[PDB]
């Protein structure tokens, strides 16, 4: 029995324990005695599984957190919105694509910084933006300020609709247990109205507004001049004017005769060829099938009424011989414990934010894009950071699970109970193949360094002397390529320009062109491999060896996050599963690190440049440069390293200052990644003695950060510092070139 | 005797900041080498042993031998 | 072996005993503290130096040292 | 003059970095139109740009083969060629402020350690009592030279030390 | 609102206010006073 | 040396050669001496000298070197 | 020694709250070495605020 | 109490067989087996890792180092109240009893124990390093 259930007025709305700080712990209550309190009640502030036991109060927690999540984004959404209406130039932007740069940050004119304010074209001065939003309006039919400008109060609106819905689910409504474990009625109502009709409302916009006014801005009328779009829902003839299926209605919708819709629902391929960008009748059709399919899925488990399947039924009907009671238990598993929820959840939406990396950067979905280098440079490096971090998460949460929630007697001859009891077999397996993986990718560079070195370039693994060419993926790019003619005969042209075939420029700058894969190529999908599994091996390690090892047989007692267990036996520092996390954090970094600079380097040497043959922006030195070390080292790091470190004295100076402040908090890490909080309790021990001396000793007193947050500090610094440092390498880089 | 000017000064500056720093590090290793108050008997232990373990805090990087090693980095 | 030493500081209040994974500490009758308890250490030769006993002793200083010495295979935890 | 360097209104690299800059900020501005919030702001940063110079020269700074401002760190010297506005009276100005921070929140903490709660006052921050301090603040250095003259600024030795000393 | 005012008075909220007044006051300072090297 | 000074390369290499020894060899003369303090030292044969009363005023030693250290690091 | 609820004064050496003051909860009056139960208002690394003291390392100040 | 006796024909807990088991050091050199008695068939966990089921009666488990024995014995005693007890046994086949060696769980005190490594005075009141210079070995002065 499905049904809403509510507790009413559970915790009373009041300023008392904003008043009282760490009430909600029993430990952090008492007070500060020493400063190591104000670390502990930052955080564990979040950490509601360590407040209460009751999974009830638990869920109505995260919950209105959630809320409070959405609000947050809400405003900020607001936020790009109203930057994009009043500070902005998007109107002379969108009467000039390929000459205005996209600009909606103005600086102040004081203390100098007055010169960030550059000549960004469409009379107007400002920092240019990378976030793509301008090509997301014009994708959108947004053609004026005011329309801008009413989505900012729009998503403030909402922004407090979101925080009252916090308030209130938490403090006068809040739900019960069995209403937050309702998880078949949550998938179909999160498949059917969240993504389909999504998608469904989506398509709807695009049919009706997006068409229509990109339509005629690629025909080239003026904005301004454009019909506004209410117009378009309210005189349906001007619609049949552009696309003719308008004029019989829905009356083919309903009669079956589809094909009639063949105006604005296309199979094209490829990219706008005047825009660059693909064609939204392509999109349409995608949102509308997208949107049917969601909704077939969302009525798929069984809530109040007979049809519809099982969770628990389907996870226990697959059993076979060599996984014995296969997946029973699982379904108690994740209705019971928030953290494998997360796991889960962590992994997928990371995997599926690096596909969103790779998909849009392959196949450009808004207007104006492909061509706006630093924007699509932006997009492919923010939305892959994002998705590793996710990815480590993952794993993170996922250790929590095995060490907080896994309890075995209920969970015992089980597929997770077996990969426990191979997990000897899986992280040995996994370590060969890393150190494998290791020699041969990376021996083949120090191959190659030695052999240019010794005046020996015959002996290289290049192009020219032994080749080792990427024949499958190869292949497979022919095939896609080949597909329109055979395996799709609808389509009128491959799904992607990078399979091969032409090429489509746009104002003089090369759109996308067809991607060539060689030795170099083959070396560094070989590297992105090794780096990958390596962060693999820490990260499920750690979950693997949460509970216990050879070495620590009752780590499970000791909890996820402990320094260690002492000097002896050896020595176990970073035992614990938090320091596997912490570990993966560093090799997640240097993995994306490498793939970022993959796709710079290849992107500005085979893809991009200007259209005269095409001239590109590195000429096409990847080939026979990104082969050695010392060819990373000079062609790509120091080369393109010009931009930003002459960056002085005009509207990028900024980016040379952040260059320079990355590169200092990244070595300010390593004091903390390299010390050890032995050392500074007692220097900090002779400072409060002078203290002391003059009557100025604190009440709280001073002590030395944990061996975990010195460890958590040291790899925070280390990744806010190598990533804000490849930030401004990037984004001087591409603008000035770009 | 190079004529000299204020990024002289500056890099001059900087090289007491180095020096006083590594002096700072090793004579407090020097110093607390008998022992500190989170540790009072860290002549028990020697010159270089690694750690007296999580408690009391956590003690890492306590021993003179381990001042010496954080020293060799500002040096 | 590791040394472990009992100081006369101790309060026998058994947190060192119930603190060590290896079953090397022991409490013995005593007349020096309130509680007519000691602690004694008769099997140093498995111990491994953990420090969970100086963790869990409450006097200041220490009434349980551990001095890590020369290595065995019982005192480096291996299993192997 | 001091240490072989020119009075900036007399250098002539002083001249041609105003005329740079004039230069570089003049090709930026014959991009726009007039009455232009770009033109606008741009001519107010050359507006500034030539009082910056203006006053510089004014001042008496002396400049190098650079043409960039030196300052000149000696009482003496300071004094004697008028150049304490630059090292002098500003160090001076920043040990009154400076002390005025340490000594509010010395002030602060003796008021703090006399009650039930001391770590309570330090977490939760009496207002009355910060901002009564903060006012009073203004005589710290005669103040704060009355307490060490009756042996009250300095604790004796019942301070903390180690086993060794 | 005697309890908002301890929130108020507690230590993060209070070191936002006073480096608010703190900084827009040398803001305020710096724009009036344009580019301050000696006195 | 005669047609020293000419060749710069010489000049840079024995500059630093020496320079980084010279660290190496400073930081070694502060290592043996907290060396030592823990397994040298007598205190009964030290009471009241020179090297007894710098471990009793060790805590004002180390204060100054970090307010120099800080001071000349933060300017 | 002290009575209950006197100062004193801490001077062995090695305790964490040497030439501090603390708060005298009992002396104990049997043959035990170390019978004076003394509170401390901060607590030392290990988060303790309790030590056993001797006659002859407490001095009622 | 007498010292009792190692059996090795007690049936062992169900447990389907880890990777994280006995190595070449039970054959080599040592291995440990440890003995309780359960009330009731139930579930516990592995300390190498996994689950199993304890019989109803006398169980049988045997471990590679010691803390693997003194987990297991840290969790049926504290989860289960039960009173386990590990030996050690040689490849020659020589059965060492211990824990509690004394049959009296050593977290509470029996008479008849004979301290062992009791210095019967402070830390502070330790000889300083250069009074145990020049011995046969490396000396801390507590070992004095
Ligand atoms: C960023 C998003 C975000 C969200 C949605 C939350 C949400 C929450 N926080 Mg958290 N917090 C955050 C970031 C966030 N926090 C960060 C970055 C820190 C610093 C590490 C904290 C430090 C912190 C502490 C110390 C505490 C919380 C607490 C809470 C809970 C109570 C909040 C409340 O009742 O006020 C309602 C909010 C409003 C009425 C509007 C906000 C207006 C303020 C004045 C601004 C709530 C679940 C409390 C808690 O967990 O109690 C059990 C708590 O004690 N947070
Ligand atoms: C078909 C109806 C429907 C829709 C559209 C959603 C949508 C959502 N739910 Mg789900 N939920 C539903 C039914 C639905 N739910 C049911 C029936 C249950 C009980 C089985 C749940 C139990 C549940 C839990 C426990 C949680 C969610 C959360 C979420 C949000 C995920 C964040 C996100 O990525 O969205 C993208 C963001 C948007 C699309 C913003 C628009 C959101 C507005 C409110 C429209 C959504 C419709 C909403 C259900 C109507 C509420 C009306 C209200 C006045 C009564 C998303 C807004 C999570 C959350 O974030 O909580 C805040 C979360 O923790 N849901
Ligand atoms: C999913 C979102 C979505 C939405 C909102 C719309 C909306 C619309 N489309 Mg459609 N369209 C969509 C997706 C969508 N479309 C898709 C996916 C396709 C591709 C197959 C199309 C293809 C398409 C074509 C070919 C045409 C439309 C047309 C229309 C318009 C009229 C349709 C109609 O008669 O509805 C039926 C009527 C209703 C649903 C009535 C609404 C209910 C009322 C408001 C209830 C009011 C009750 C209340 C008590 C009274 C008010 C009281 C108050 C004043 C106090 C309407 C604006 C037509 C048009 O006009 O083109 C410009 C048209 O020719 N669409
Ligand atoms: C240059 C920097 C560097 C290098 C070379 C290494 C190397 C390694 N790391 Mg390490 N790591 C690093 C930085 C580095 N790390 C940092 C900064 C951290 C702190 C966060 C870590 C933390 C870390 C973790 C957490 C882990 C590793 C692991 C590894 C090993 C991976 C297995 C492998 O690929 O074998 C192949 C060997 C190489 C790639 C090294 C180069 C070998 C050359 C090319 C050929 C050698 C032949 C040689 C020239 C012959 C010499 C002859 C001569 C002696 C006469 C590998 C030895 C992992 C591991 O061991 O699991 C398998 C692992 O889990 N590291
Ligand atoms: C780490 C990866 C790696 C790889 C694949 C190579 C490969 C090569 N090197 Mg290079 N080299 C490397 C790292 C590597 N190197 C590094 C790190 C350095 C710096 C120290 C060098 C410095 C160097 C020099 C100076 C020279 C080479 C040369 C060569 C070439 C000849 C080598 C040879 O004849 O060995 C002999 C071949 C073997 C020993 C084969 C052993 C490995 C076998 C094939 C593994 C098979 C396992 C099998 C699949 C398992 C089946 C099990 C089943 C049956 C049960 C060859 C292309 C030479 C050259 O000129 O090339 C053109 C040469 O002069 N290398
Ligand atoms: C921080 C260290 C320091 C150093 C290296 C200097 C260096 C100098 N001082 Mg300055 N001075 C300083 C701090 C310092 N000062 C301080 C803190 C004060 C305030 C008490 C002064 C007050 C002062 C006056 C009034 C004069 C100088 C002068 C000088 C210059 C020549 C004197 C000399 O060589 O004595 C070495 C410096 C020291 C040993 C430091 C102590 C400085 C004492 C207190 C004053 C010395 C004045 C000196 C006796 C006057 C010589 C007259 C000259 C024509 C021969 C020389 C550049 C003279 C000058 O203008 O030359 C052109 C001068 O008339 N100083
Ligand atoms: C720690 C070294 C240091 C020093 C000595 C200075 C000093 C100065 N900076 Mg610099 N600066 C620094 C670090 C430093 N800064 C850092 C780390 C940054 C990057 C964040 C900057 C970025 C920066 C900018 C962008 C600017 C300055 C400016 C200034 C001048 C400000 C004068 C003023 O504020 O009016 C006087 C202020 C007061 C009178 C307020 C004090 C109020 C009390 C009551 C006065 C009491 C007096 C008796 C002054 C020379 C400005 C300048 O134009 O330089 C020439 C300027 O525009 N600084
Ligand atoms: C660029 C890297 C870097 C920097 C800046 C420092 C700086 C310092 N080290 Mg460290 N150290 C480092 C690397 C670094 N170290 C490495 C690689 C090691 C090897 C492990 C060490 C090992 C080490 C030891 C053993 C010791 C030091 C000590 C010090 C301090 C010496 C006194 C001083 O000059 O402080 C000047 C202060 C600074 C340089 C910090 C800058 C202050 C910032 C700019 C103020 C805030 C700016 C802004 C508002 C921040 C807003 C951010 C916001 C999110 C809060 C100083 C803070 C000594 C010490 O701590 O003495 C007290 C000491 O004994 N270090
Ligand atoms: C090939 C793997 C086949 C795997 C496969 O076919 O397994 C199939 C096999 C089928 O088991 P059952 O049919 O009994 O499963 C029934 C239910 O539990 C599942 O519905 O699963 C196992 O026996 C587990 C053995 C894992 C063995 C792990 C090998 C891992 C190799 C990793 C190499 C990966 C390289 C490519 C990565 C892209
Ligand atoms: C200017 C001049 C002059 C003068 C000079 C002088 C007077 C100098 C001095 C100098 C000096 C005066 C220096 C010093 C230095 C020092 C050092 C460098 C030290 C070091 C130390 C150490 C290293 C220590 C160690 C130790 C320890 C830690 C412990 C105990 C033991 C021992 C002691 C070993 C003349 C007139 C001639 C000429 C003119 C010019
Ligand atoms: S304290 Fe630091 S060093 Fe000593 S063991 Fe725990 S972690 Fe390793
Ligand atoms: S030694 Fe410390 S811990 Fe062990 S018993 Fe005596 S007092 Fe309790
Ligand atoms: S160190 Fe580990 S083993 Fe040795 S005593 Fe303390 S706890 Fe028992």
């Amino acid at each position: 029995k499905v049904k809403i259930a509510v507790d009413r007025n559970p915790v009373e709305t009041s300023f008392e324990k904003w008043a009282k700080p760490g009430h909600f712990s029993r430990t952090l209550s008492k007070g500060p005695n020493t400063t190591t309190w104000i670390w502990n009640l930052h955080a564990d502030a979040h950490d509601f599984d360590s407040h209460t036991s009751d999974l009830e109060e638990i869920s109505r927690k995260v919950f209105s957190a959630h809320f409070g999540q959405l609000g947050i984004i809400f405003i900020w959404l607001s936020g790009m919105y109203f930057h994009g209406a009043r500070f902005s130039n998007y109107e002379a932007w969108l009467s000039d694509p390929t000459h205005i740069k996209p600009s909606a940050q103005v600086v102040w004119p004081i203390v100098g910084q007055e010169i960030l304010n550059g000549d960004v074209g469409g009379g107007f001065q400002g920092i240019q933006i990378t976030s793509g939003f301008f090509q997301l309006w014009r994708a959108s039919g947004i053609t004026s300020e005011l329309q801008l400008y009413t989505t900012a109060i729009g998503g403030l609106v909402m922004a407090a609709a979101m925080f009252f819905a916090g308030w209130f689910h938490y403090h006068k409504a809040a739900p019960k247990l069995e209403w937050f474990q309702n998880v078949e009625s949550m998938l179909n109502h999160h498949l059917g109205g969240l993504l389909g009709l999504g998608s469904l409302a989506w398509a709807g916009h695009q049919i009706h507004v997006s068409l229509p006014v990109n339509k005629l801005l690629d025909a080239g009328v003026d904005p301004k001049e454009i019909p506004l779009p209410h117009d378009l829902l309210l005189n349906r003839a001007i619609m049949a004017d552009l696309y003719p299926s308008f004029a019989k209605g829905i009356a083919p919708f309903f009669t079956l005769n589809w094909s009639e819709y063949s105006d604005f629902l296309t199979f094209k391929g490829g990219l706008n060829p005047v825009t660059g960008g693909l064609w939204l009748s392509d999109t349409a059709h995608h949102h509308v099938a997208i949107a049917v399919l969601f909704l077939v899925a969302g009525h798929m488990y069984r809530t109040n009424w007979g049809i519809g399947h099982s969770m628990k039924e389907i996870l226990e009907a697959h059993r076979g011989p060599f996984t014995g009671e296969g997946h029973v238990g699982l379904y108690e598993i994740l209705t019971t414990s928030w953290h494998a929820q997360l796991a889960i959840n962590l992994a997928l939406f990371g995997s599926l934010s690096i596909i969103v990396a790779h998909h849009m950067y392959a196949m450009p979905p808004y207007p104006y894009l492909a061509t706006d280098y630093g924007t699509q440079l932006s997009l492919f490096t923010h939305h892959t950071w994002i998705g590793g971090f996710c990815i480590v998460g993952a794993g993170a949460h996922a250790a929590i699970f095995m060490v907080r929630d896994y309890d075995p007697t209920n969970n015992y001859n089980n597929l997770l109970d077996r990969v426990i009891r191979h997990r000897d077999a899986i992280i040995s397996h996994l370590n060969w193949v890393c150190i494998f993986l290791g020699f041969h990718s990376f021996g083949l560079y120090i191959h190659n360094d030695t052999m240019s070195a010794l005046g020996r370039p015959q002996d290289m693994f290049s192009d020219t002397a032994i080749q080792l060419q990427p024949v499958f993926a190869q292949w497979i790019q022919n095939t896609h390529f080949l597909a329109p003619q055979l395996t799709a005969p609808n389509a009128l042209a491959a799904t992607s320009l990078t399979w091969g075939g032409d090429l489509v420029a746009v104002g003089g700058k090369v759109a996308m062109m067809p991607i060539s894969l060689g030795t170099s190529d083959f070396m560094v999908h070989h590297i992105h491999a090794f780096t990958i599994h390596v962060t693999v091996l820490i990260l499920l390690k750690g979950v693997l060896f949460a509970r216990s090892s050879r070495l620590i047989p009752d780590k499970a007692n000791l909890g996820f996050r402990f320094p260690c267990d002492g000097p002896g036996r050896g020595g176990t520092c970073q035992v614990s599963a938090w320091d596997h996390v912490f570990l993966g954090l560093f090799w997640m970094y240097n993995s994306l690190s490498i793939v970022i600079f993959h796709f710079s380097w290849k992107m500005q040497s085979d893809v991009w440049g200007t259209v005269t043959g095409v001239s590109h922006i590195t000429g096409g030195n990847f080939a026979q440069s990104a082969n050695t070390i010392n060819g990373w080292l000079r062609d790509f790091l120091w080369a393109q390293s010009s931009q930003v470190i002459q960056s002085y004295g005009s509207a990028l100076s900024a980016y040379g200052l952040i260059f320079l402040g990355a590169h200092f908090v990244w070595a300010f890490s390593l004091m903390f990644l390299f010390s050890g909080r032995g050392y500074w309790q007692e220097l900090i021990e002779s400072i409060v003695w002078a203290h002391n001396k003059l009557k100025v000793a604190p009440a709280i007193q001073p002590r030395a950060l944990s061996i975990t947050q010195g460890r958590a500090v040291g790899v925070a610094h280390y990744l806010l510092g190598g990533i804000a440092t490849t930030w401004s390498f990037f984004l001087a880089r591409i603008i000035s070139v770009g | 005797f190079l004529t000299i000017g204020p990024g002289d000064f500056l890099v001059h500056h900087a090289i007491a900041l180095g020096l006083h720093t590594t002096t700072l590090i090793l004579v407090k290793g020097a110093l607390d080498a008998r022992g500190s108050k989170l540790m009072p008997d860290k002549k028990d232990f020697g010159y270089s042993f690694p750690c007296d373990g999580p408690g009391r805090g956590g003690t890492c990087d306590i021993s003179a031998y381990d001042a010496f090693y954080l020293a060799v980095f500002w040096m | 072996a590791h040394i472990v030493k009992i100081y006369d500081t101790c309060i026998g209040c058994t947190q060192c005993v119930r603190a060590c994974p290896l079953d090397v500490l022991e409490m013995v009758p005593w007349d020096g503290c309130k509680a007519s308890q000691m602690a004694s250490a008769p099997r140093t030769e498995d111990c491994v130096g953990c420090k969970r006993c100086e963790t869990a002793c409450p006097t200041d200083f220490l009434s349980v040292r551990v001095y890590l010495g020369s290595e065995s295979t019982r005192s480096m935890g291996l299993s192997y | 003059d001091i240490a072989g360097l020119t009075p900036c209104s007399e250098s002539k690299a002083y001249a041609k970095l105003e005329k740079k800059e004039l230069k570089t900020l003049e090709k930026r501005l014959k991009q726009y139109e007039a009455d232009s919030a770009p033109a606008v702001a741009l001519k107010a940063t050359m507006e500034r740009t030539k009082a910056r110079f203006a006053n510089y020269a004014k001042a008496g700074l002396l400049c190098g083969n650079d043409g960039l401002p030196h300052l000149i760190a000696d009482p003496g010297l300071a004094l004697k060629y008028g150049h304490a506005g630059e090292v002098f009276i500003p160090t001076f100005g920043f040990l009154y402020v400076a002390g005025y921070i340490g000594y509010v929140g010395r002030q602060y903490l003796i008021a703090v350690k006399g009650e039930a709660k001391p770590t309570d006052k330090e977490i939760i921050i009496d207002v009355p009592l910060a901002t009564k301090l903060a006012w009073q603040g203004a005589g710290w250095p005669l103040a704060a030279v009355q307490e060490l003259q009756r042996g009250t600024l300095l604790e004796k030795e019942e301070n903390i030390t180690v086993s060794p000393r | 609102m005697k309890d908002f005012t301890t929130y108020l008075s507690t230590a993060p909220v209070i070191a936002t206010i006073w480096f608010t007044f703190t900084a827009g006051l040398l803001i305020e300072i710096n724009r009036y006073f344009p580019d301050p090297l000696v006195f | 040396y005669a047609f020293q000074a000419i060749d710069f390369t010489t000049q840079a290499a024995l500059y630093t050669h020496h320079q980084y020894i010279a660290g190496f060899i400073m930081c070694g003369a502060f290592a043996h001496g907290a060396i030592f303090f823990i397994r040298d030292y007598d205190p009964e044969q030290n009471k009241g000298n020179v090297l007894a009363r710098m471990l009793d005023h060790k805590e004002a030693l180390i204060s100054h070197l970090s307010w120099v250290s800080l001071f000349l690091g933060f300017h | 020694g002290p009575k209950r609820g006197s100062l004193v004064k801490i001077l062995r050496p090695e305790s964490y709250w040497f030439n501090q003051v603390g708060k005298v909860v009992s002396v104990d009056q049997s043959g035990v070495r170390y019978p004076v139960v003394v509170r401390f208002e901060n607590q030392n690394y290990a988060g303790v605020t309790t030590n056993n003291y001797a006659l002859d390392e407490v001095v009622a100040a | 109490w007498t010292v009792p006796t190692l059996n090795p024909d007690t049936p062992s807990p169900i447990f389907g067989g880890s990777t994280g088991g006995l190595l070449r050091k039970a054959q080599t050199e040592e291995f440990y087996v440890i003995t309780w008695e359960a009330k009731k068939e139930q579930i516990f966990e592995m300390p190498t890792g996994g689950a199993a089921i304890m019989r109803q009666g006398p169980n049988l488990l045997k471990f590679g180092k010691k803390e693997q024995c003194l987990a297991l014995t840290t969790q049926l005693r504290n989860k289960f109240k039960l009173t386990p007890c590990f030996y050690r046994v040689f490849p020659d086949g020589k059965v060492q009893y211990l824990h509690p060696a004394d049959g009296v769980y050593p977290e509470k005190v029996n008479a008849g124990r004979v301290g062992a490594n009791q210095n019967m005075r402070r830390i502070g009141q330790n000889v300083n390093p250069i009074k145990v210079k020049f011995s046969g070995r490396m000396m801390s002065p507590a070992e004095i």
